């Protein structure tokens, strides 16, 4: 939205009220924790290809 | 570790597998056996030209 303050060389704003409000953030902290075996994985319970 | 002296510790050495004992075969059952009785046990044999 525009907007134009209404900026002068002798006028001020001054809040009367206050909203006391609750933001929300969200972050990640850790992931999954994995593990491999070459063993299994890439030849697979044969010993010929190990 | 490549060492003689292991620091106080959890380390990653093997990886436990169990191990198959028998190798199971499964195929369907065994049906419609092909006709050789009509060939081997028979009176009526051909003709060596016929
Ligand atoms: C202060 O603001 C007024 C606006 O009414 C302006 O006319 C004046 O020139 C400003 N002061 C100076 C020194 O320019
Ligand atoms: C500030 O706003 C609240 C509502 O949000 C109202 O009850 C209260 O009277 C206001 N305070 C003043 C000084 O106007």
């Amino acid at each position: 939205a525009e907007n134009s303050v209404a900026y002068s060389n002798n006028s001020i704003a001054i809040p009367t009220n206050f909203t006391i409000s609750v933001t929300t953030e969200i972050l990640p902290v850790s992931m999954t924790k994995t593990s491999v075996d070459c063993t299994m994985y890439i030849c697979g319970d044969s010993t010929e290809c190990s | 570790l490549k060492s003689f002296t292991v620091e106080k510790g959890i380390y990653q050495t093997s990886n436990f597998r169990v191990q198959p004992t028998e190798s199971i075969v499964r195929f369907p059952n065994i049906t419609n056996l092909c006709p050789f009785d009509e060939v081997f046990n028979a009176t009526r044999f051909a003709s060596v030209y016929a």
